[PDB]
């Protein structure tokens, strides 16, 4: 009892591509933020936290008392 | 109807949704009634019956778009057979472990491994992230 | 007319998957393969010296 | 002795345009990058009044007679040393 | 005048599929088996 | 390269050639379906009337199928195009693929 | 010397179905059999030598 | 008639068939050697109890796969069958020399067998570096038999390169310029130029190794003023062009396959594809010392080789993106050859990207001579070459034979192989990052888990290879004869039917100039 | 592509035979060598 | 040393190795992103019935997909080369140690002051002491002072070998007739393991490297006791 509206008929493949390339880019940004957070920054913080108050002599004495060394008993 | 190897240099029929009007009719030879139908096609198509229209279509074309584009159950066969042959591979691995491989070295004995784990912790193997970092040296237990 | 995949696809998929999982699970757990996983959270360290 | 390229059959303008844009100008682009990375000024060296350098047997016919034609004060010392 | 056409432009016969199976089995089987027997040969020297 | 209207008009003119021959009908439709678009009703109309001048009912049905195919998952396009073509379909006695049962697999 | 190329052109274009490596006449066949005998015989001999060298006597 | 046709051939199709048969047989040998590698490594400890034999297996694995499987199949097999047909030529330029390129390969392979049977084998690595490969650490005939095997393979391919370049330059229709020839033809011409220039340098280097071993020269022996590192330069001056030789015909077949099963008349960006292959060919000659970043090289030289190596990603990326752009808008046919080609695009991209990691000489210090390199090149080379070969084989088997494969079986085969090669090689990245050396018969215990998985993967690919043989058997057993092939207007090699007659293009094509 | 029906159809039973023979041709000789490895090394 | 199921690099023992880890993180993120983007685009091209099969103009898009990869390569190359030239920069070692490769073991020479040298062999699996590591321990370790810049000079008295210690980021080939230099600085005491890294024959797998990093005064007394 009613007619159908004219839909978009031209450029449907290009329209699809454009939309999804933009989505792929936005995911790529979002991922890079996650990976810099979950991996690269995590690593920087782990190494900086480890060495911040690290006492290499205390580490050595622990190792020496555990018996691991040929040169130090 | 019947396609011959010796016809390879002639224009041929194909059903392809991107080549909707092939180079030849599907059926070239016409019976008496099919000849009469092609004559009737020269008059108003409103006077053709539904069956006559279908017959004209099936003289020109082999499969309709819906037929040529239909989906199939082939994926079930492919996936299932691939998994069968992957499963068969594990039989070969079982055979190899039983008849080819001997004992692995004594360093994989549970007590060796427990001692080796302590010595790795005593030398602080990977103490920033990889290994000893995961050990709680104050509570003498793996970090929870 | 139904083809091979219509007639047998469901059975091939179901049997192949069931067989594949069963025999890899058996291989992985029942025949003495030493996977050597991480001791972290698994091994109680024991005195060595 | 012919590089690793390989495209004849009747040489022509199309092939030489292809070389121009596909090899020659990319090379220029890459050397231009290389060059405009290793740009930036080096420490100029201590002045030493070596007698085989800053030669003056006759005054130059321009300026005060003691400056070379494309004298650069930052890197070209006079016979008596760098300028103020 | 050589034979032309499917099954004729090859140096092996495909006239009988079971003879063919034997031939292909010897052909690919011999290549796959050879390294195992070379290894055996080297192990049996010393 | 030109405006949509100019493109559609070239294609209408192409199919409207009174003495268009069978080869030209096929070349036209087989070229047209290469483009990123579903042909406007006015193009399809001209192609169907070419079919009529060439006494080829089957190719008219096929052309309606390829309109539906070019729409892909946009299920709204084909019913719209058929709607716009119904006066032509009625005038020329062209049954749709659906009316002929040719949409069954 | 005299140019006898025409004679050779007649000989090698004679419609006798012979391949070019035999089309000179009986001497071609002899040289072909000698070559092929040396190649196949030598190849068998090389396989014998591989057999010998494959095992310890060094 | 049999001997005339198959031992005295001057026919490009029959010689291509000989090459495909030879390469398939070599692939079995190469696969068996690969399974022995992975059996030795599949559990900690020793399996062969003889690491000299282990090293011999590794060495022969590589030589067989490179020189007797990939090059004969891609260049000798697909090149001889397809190149004359794709340019409408009646055969190759030198049809009788072409037959000698083929017949030099069984003797070359025989010499390599001989090397492994005499003494204790050539347990050298396929690089054959001195002094390990010299006459004190490898006394006796094994290494010399290897050198001679390479000499014969080298002559085979140099003469084949001469043949292909001449054929492609000289035997096209007079109207067809080089920019009207198909990409696979381009890919063969460029591969042939690389072979022509690179193999003579290898020949020079291995000849110097032969004379150091037997004539008391000292090219590579410091006692005489020689230098082991000079051999490495000569070897890799060949060996980097070689890895591009191994993939370029693959790129050419991938272009045709992707175009065809996308329903396209042409690949996207044809001149960019030509540019990219030429650029890859040229840059492939100026990067070799990235195989030598740990030998003691000056820092500026490391910086140059790092940078030059990375540039090759730019033309390669143009090819990858143009394959994607060829798919774009396609009427995609999900044929088994298409699956092979799609698997190629992805797995080649992974391996190329780990090659960019390795190009960074600072990181390569830690990754060099580890399984990270083994993982790089079994993605980009082993999977790259095998997937393009399988794609081409499945696609053109009906042309060569007149018969069709069973497509369902071919898709099952693809699926099994794709799981197998990824299970085999993906964990080797972890082994390399964590420091496991390559060319080892056994490993510290920590590395057990990934070696176990990798070896189980190798058996899945074994099952795929067995199934491949059955699938070829089933096709010749059932004899489904080809009828029609679509897209012949843009795939000239199909237009003479399946299989084409012994002589094709006796009357050349008509192409006008306009 | 299109093609004729098989001139010499290979039934499922025939395929099972061809597949079994093919697999055994690869597996039995290698399996024999590997099963006997210790025999070789000990010797 | 590596530990079971390890995915990435060994933890850094030296500042250069720490540099390499951050640079590897940077590069691998790019690798993941490009691989994922290609896989995704593949799937995007393959998931529509919409078609467009007529000729497509290429020159516009080829600009994007040459320039963006060129920018990415430059973003890798800049930190890559910085680390390269850092590693090269002069540091003034306090100690020089030589190592000579041999089939199949390493010898070490510490001849700045006294004639100290010894051989270093793999501990056979049958002689490991409980808790020791199969294929990695040696009888005589390379004792070295921690927190000091050390010049290592590497050569060979027979075939090629290669002296490697992954957690210090070190791999220097051992070439007869050649003396290759590398420098080593451990931030920590402990035991750091490596393995021969150029195929050298039948025991290539079995000639490992163990550095023992201790305070200078312990190194001095050890050195004296090894004369
Ligand atoms: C866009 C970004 C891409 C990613 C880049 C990644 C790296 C970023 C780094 C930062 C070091 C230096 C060193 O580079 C080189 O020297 C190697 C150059 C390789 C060959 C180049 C071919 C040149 C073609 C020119 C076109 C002419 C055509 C000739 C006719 C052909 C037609 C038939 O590298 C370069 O500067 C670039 C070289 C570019 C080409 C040079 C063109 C002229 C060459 C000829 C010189 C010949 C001398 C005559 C001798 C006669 C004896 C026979 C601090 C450390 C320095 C950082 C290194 C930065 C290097 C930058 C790039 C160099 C690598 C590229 C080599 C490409 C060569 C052209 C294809
Ligand atoms: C697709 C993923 C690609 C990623 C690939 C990259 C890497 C390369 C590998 C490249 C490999 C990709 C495999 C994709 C399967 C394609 C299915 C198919 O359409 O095949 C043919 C179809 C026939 O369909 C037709 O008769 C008409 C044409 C086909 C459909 C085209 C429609 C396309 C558009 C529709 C989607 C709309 C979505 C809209 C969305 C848009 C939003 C706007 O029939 C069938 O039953 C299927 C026949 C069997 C095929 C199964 C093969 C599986 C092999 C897997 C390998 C791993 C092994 C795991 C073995 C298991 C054991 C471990
Ligand atoms: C054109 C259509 C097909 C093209 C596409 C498909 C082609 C490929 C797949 C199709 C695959 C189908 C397999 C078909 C089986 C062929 C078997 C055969 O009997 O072939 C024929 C003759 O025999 C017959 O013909 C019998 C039937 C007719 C009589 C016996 C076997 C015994 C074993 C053979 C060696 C002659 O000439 C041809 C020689 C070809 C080159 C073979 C390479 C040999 C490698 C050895 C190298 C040196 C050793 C070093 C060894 C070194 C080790 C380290
Ligand atoms: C890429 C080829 C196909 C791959 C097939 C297998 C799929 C693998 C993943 C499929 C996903 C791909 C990436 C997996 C990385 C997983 C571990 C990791 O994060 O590793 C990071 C580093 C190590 O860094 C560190 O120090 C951090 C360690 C963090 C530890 C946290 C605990 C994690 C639990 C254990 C994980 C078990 C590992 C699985 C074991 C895997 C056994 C097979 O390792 C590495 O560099 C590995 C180097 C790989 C370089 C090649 C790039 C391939 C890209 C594929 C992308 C396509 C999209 C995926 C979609 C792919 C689908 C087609
Ligand atoms: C098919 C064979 C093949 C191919 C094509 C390649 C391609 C490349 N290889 Fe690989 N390579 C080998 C086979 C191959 N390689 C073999 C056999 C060895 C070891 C030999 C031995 O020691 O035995 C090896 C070793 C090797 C090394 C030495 C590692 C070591 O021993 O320490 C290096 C170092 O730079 C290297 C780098 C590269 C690079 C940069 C490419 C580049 O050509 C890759 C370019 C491709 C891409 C980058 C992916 C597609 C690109 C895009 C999608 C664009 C966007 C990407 C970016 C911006 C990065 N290769
Ligand atoms: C085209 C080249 C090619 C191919 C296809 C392969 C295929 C395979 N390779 Fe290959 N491999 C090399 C080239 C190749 N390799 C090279 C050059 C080396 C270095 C040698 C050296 O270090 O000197 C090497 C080294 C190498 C090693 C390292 C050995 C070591 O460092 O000690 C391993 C280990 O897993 C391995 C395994 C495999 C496996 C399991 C397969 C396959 O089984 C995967 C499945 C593929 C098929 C089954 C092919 C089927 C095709 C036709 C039948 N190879
Ligand atoms: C930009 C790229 C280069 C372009 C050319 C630049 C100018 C050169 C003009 C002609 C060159 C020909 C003569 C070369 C003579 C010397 C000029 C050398 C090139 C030059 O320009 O040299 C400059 C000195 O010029 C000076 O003396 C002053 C030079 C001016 C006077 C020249 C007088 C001599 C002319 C003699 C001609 C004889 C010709 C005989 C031909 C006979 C044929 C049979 C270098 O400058 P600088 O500050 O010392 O150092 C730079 C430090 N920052
Ligand atoms: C360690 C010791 C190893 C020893 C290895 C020895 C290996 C091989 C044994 C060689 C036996 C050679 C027999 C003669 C071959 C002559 C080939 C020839 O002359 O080939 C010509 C083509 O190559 C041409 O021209 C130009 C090319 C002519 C090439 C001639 C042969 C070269 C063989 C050695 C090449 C080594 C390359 C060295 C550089 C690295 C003619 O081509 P055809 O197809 O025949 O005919 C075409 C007809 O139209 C002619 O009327
Ligand atoms: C890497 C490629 C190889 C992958 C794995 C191969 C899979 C196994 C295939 C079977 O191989 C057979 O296995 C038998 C054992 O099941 C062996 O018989 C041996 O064992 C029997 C039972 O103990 C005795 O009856 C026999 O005489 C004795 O030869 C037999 O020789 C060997 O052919
Ligand atoms: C016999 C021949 C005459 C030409 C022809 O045959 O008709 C002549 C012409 C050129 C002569 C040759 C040339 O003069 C060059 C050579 C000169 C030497 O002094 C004698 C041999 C030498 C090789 C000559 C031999 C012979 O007398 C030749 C070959
Ligand atoms: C590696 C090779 C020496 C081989 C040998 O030892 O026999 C040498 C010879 C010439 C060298 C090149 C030339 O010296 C020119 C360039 C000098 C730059 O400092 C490094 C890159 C540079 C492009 C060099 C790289 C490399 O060290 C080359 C190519
Ligand atoms: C000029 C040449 C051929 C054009 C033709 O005659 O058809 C084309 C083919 C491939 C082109 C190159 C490739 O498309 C890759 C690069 C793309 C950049 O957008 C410009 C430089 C770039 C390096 C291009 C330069 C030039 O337009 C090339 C070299
Ligand atoms: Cu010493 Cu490997
Ligand atoms: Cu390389
Ligand atoms: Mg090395
Ligand atoms: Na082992």
């Amino acid at each position: 009892s009613t007619a159908l509206a004219k839909p978009q008929m031209r450029g449907l493949l290009a329209r699809r591509l454009r939309f999804h390339i933009v989505g792929a880019f936005m995911v790529s940004l979002g991922f890079a933020t996650f990976y810099k957070f979950a991996v690269a920054e995590k690593r920087k913080k782990a190494y900086a936290d480890f060495y911040r108050n690290y006492d290499s002599m205390k580490d050595f004495e622990e190792m020496r008392k555990a018996g691991i060394f040929q040169s130090a008993k | 109807s019947v396609v011959k190897s010796e016809d390879y240099a002639l224009p041929s029929y194909v059903d392809r949704r991107d080549y909707p009007l092939p180079d030849v009719a599907h059926v070239k030879n016409l019976s008496a009634s099919q000849k009469a139908l092609k004559e009737k096609e020269k008059a108003s198509w409103s006077s053709l019956s539904i069956d006559e229209k279908v017959e004209l279509y099936r003289l020109k074309f082999k499969e309709s778009f819906a037929e040529m584009n239909r989906s199939t159950n082939e994926w079930k066969t492919v996936v299932g057979a691939a998994m069968f042959f992957i499963g068969f591979t594990a039989l070969l691995l079982i055979w190899e472990k039983h008849y080819v491989y001997g004992p692995i070295p004594h360093t994989f004995e549970e007590e060796w491994v427990a001692k080796q784990t302590k010595r790795m912790l005593d030398m602080k193997v990977a103490p920033i992230q990889g290994f000893s970092a995961k050990w709680d040296y104050d509570k003498n237990e793996w970090k929870k | 007319a139904p083809d091979f995949h219509d007639k047998y696809g469901n059975a091939v998929l179901a049997s192949g998957a069931t067989f594949c999982v069963a025999v890899w699970v058996y291989m992985a757990t029942q025949i003495g393969i030493e996977w050597n996983p991480s001791p972290v959270g698994r091994v109680t360290p024991k005195e060595w010296r | 002795a012919s590089a690793a390229k390989g495209d004849h059959g009747g040489t022509g303008a199309r092939t030489w345009r292809f070389l121009t844009f596909g090899l020659a100008l990319p090379s220029v682009a890459l050397c231009t990058l290389n060059s405009w990375l290793h740009s930036g000024h080096r420490e100029r060296p201590a002045f030493i009044p070596y007698h085989h350098l800053r030669i003056r047997t006759k005054p130059f016919s321009w300026g005060d007679g003691n400056h070379t034609f494309f004298h650069n004060p930052r890197v070209n010392p006079l016979p008596t040393g760098y300028e103020k | 005048h050589y034979e032309e056409g499917p099954g004729k432009n090859i140096p092996f016969s495909v006239e009988n599929k079971w003879r063919l199976l034997a031939m292909m089995t010897l052909f690919f089987g011999s290549g796959f088996a050879a390294p195992f027997f070379i290894v055996r040969h080297q192990l049996l020297k010393k | 390269h030109e405006t949509d209207e100019e493109f559609d008009a070239r294609w209408v003119t192409y199919f409207n050639k009174p003495d268009i021959d069978a080869w030209e009908l096929r070349k036209g439709m087989n070229t047209l379906v290469g483009y990123d678009l579903v042909p406007e009703p006015k193009i399809i109309d001209a192609a169907l009337r070419a079919c009529r001048r060439l006494n080829d009912f089957a190719s008219a049905v096929r052309i309606l199928e390829v309109v539906k195919d070019k729409a892909g998952p946009h299920k709204e396009i084909y019913p719209y195009v058929i709607q716009e073509l119904r006066p032509t379909l009625n005038e020329l006695g062209i049954s749709t693929p659906e009316e002929l049962g040719l949409d069954k697999v | 010397f005299e140019n006898r190329v025409a004679e050779k052109q007649k000989l090698f274009q004679e419609d006798n179905g012979l391949p070019v490596h035999l089309k000179g006449g009986a001497t071609d066949n002899i040289l072909y059999r000698v070559t092929m005998t040396l190649c196949l015989g030598g190849t068998l001999y090389s396989l014998y030598c591989l057999g010998w060298a494959s095992f310890p006597h060094k | 008639m049999f001997i005339n046709r198959w031992l005295f051939s001057t026919n490009h199709k029959d010689i291509g068939t000989l090459y495909l048969l030879f390469g398939a047989w070599a692939g079995m040998v190469g696969t068996a050697l690969s399974l022995l590698i992975r059996a030795e490594l599949g559990q900690p400890g020793t399996l062969l109890g003889d690491d000299q034999i282990y090293n011999v297996v590794v060495t022969a694995h590589a030589f067989v796969m490179i020189f007797f499987m990939v090059m004969p199949i891609m260049i000798g097999g697909f090149g001889n069958w397809l190149v004359p047909l794709m340019i409408g030529a009646p055969d190759m330029a030198f049809p009788r020399m072409n037959n000698m390129s083929f017949w030099l390969l069984p003797p070359s392979f025989l010499l390599l067998l001989a090397s492994s049977m005499v003494e204790a084998g050539a347990g050298t690595g396929w690089t054959v570096y001195p002094p390990l490969a010299g006459n004190l650490a490898h006394a006796g005939a094994s290494v010399d038999l290897t050198i001679f095997s390479l000499h014969l393979a080298g002559v085979s391919s140099i003469l084949g390169a001469i043949n292909f370049i001449t054929t492609i330059i000289n035997m096209k229709p007079p109207a067809m310029s080089q920019y009207q020839t198909p990409l696979f033809v381009w890919s063969v011409m460029i591969t042939a130029v690389l072979l022509l220039l690179s193999l003579p340098v290898l020949a020079a280097g291995i000849t110097m190794l032969l004379t150091d071993r037997n004539l008391n020269t000292t090219f590579f022996d410091p006692a005489g003023g020689g230098d082991p590192i000079l051999y490495q330069h000569l070897f890799w001056f060949f060996g980097h062009p070689e890895v591009y030789i191994l993939i370029l015909p693959g790129f050419g077949m991938i272009s045709h396959i992707v175009t065809y099963y996308s329903g396209k008349k042409e690949p996207f960006g044809y001149m960019g594809m030509v540019w990219a292959m030429m650029s890859i060919g040229f840059l492939g000659f100026i990067v070799w010392a990235h195989h030598m970043f740990t030998v003691g090289m000056d820092v500026d030289t490391r910086a140059y080789f790092t940078s030059a190596t990375m540039i090759i990603a730019i033309p390669t990326g143009v090819k990858v993106f143009s394959w994607l752009a060829t798919l774009h808008g396609g009427n995609i046919k999900w044929s088994p050859a298409m699956m092979w080609a799609l698997g190629f695009i992805f797995l080649f991209t992974v391996g190329g990207l780990t090659g960019i990691v390795l190009a960074n000489s600072s990181l390569d210090i830690v990754l060099h001579d580890t399984y990270y390199v083994v993982a790089h090149f079994h993605y980009v080379l082993s999977m790259g070459a095998v997937f393009a070969i399988m794609g081409g084989f499945v696609h053109w088997f009906p042309l060569f034979s007149g018969y069709t494969l069973n497509d369902t079986w071919a898709k099952i085969h693809f699926a099994i192989m794709f799981v197998g090669v990824n299970m085999t090689f993906f964990p080797q990245h972890f082994l390399g990052l964590s420091g496991m050396p390559r060319r080892y018969s056994d490993y510290p215990d920590a590395y057990t888990m990934w070696n176990t998985i990798s070896s189980m993967g190798s058996f899945i690919s074994l099952t795929a290879v067995m199934l491949m043989v059955f699938i070829i058997w089933e096709a010749f057993a059932s004899k489904r004869e080809v009828l029609t092939v679509d897209l012949t207007t843009t795939n000239l090699e199909w237009l003479n039917g399946c299989p084409p007659p012994y002589h094709t293009f006796e009357e050349p094509t008509y192409v006008n100039l306009k | 592509i299109t093609a004729k029906p098989a001139k010499t159809p290979t039934s499922p039973k025939e395929q099972a035979i061809g597949l079994s023979v093919t697999f055994l041709s690869f597996l039995l000789p290698a399996g024999w060598v590997l099963y006997h490895l210790d025999n070789y090394k000990k010797s | 040393m590596a530990y079971p199921m390890q995915l990435g690099f060994q933890d850094a023992t030296s500042p250069i190795m720490e540099e390499l880890l951050h640079f590897h993180d940077h590069t691998l993120m790019i690798v993941f992103l490009i691989s994922s983007l290609v896989l995704y685009i593949i799937s995007l091209m393959l998931t529509t019935k919409l078609t467009h099969t007529s000729t497509m103009d290429a020159q516009e898009v080829e600009t994007i997909w040459t320039i963006l990869p060129a920018i990415i390569l430059i973003l890798i190359a800049l930190p890559s080369l910085r680390i390269l030239y850092m590693m090269d920069e002069i540091n003034n070692p306090s100690l020089t140690v030589k190592t000579m490769g041999h089939q199949w073991y390493w010898s070490y020479e510490y001849t700045d002051y006294e004639d100290l040298s010894f051989d270093s062999y793999m501990i056979p699996t049958s002689e490991l002491k409980p808790g020791e590591l199969r294929l990695l321990e040696v009888d005589n370790r390379v004792v070295l002072p921690m927190e000091m810049t050390i010049r290592m000079l590497v050569s060979s008295e027979d075939v090629l070998h290669s002296w490697a210690v992954p957690s210090l980021g070190l791999k220097t080939d051992a070439i007869p007739g050649r003396l290759n230099q590398t420098t080593l600085m451990s931030s920590r005491p402990g035991l750091y393991y490596g393995q021969c890294s150029e195929i050298c024959g039948s025991n290539h797998s079995f000639m490992p490297i163990v550095l023992e990093l201790v305070p200078l005064k312990y190194f001095e007394k050890w050195s004296a006791s090894m004369l």
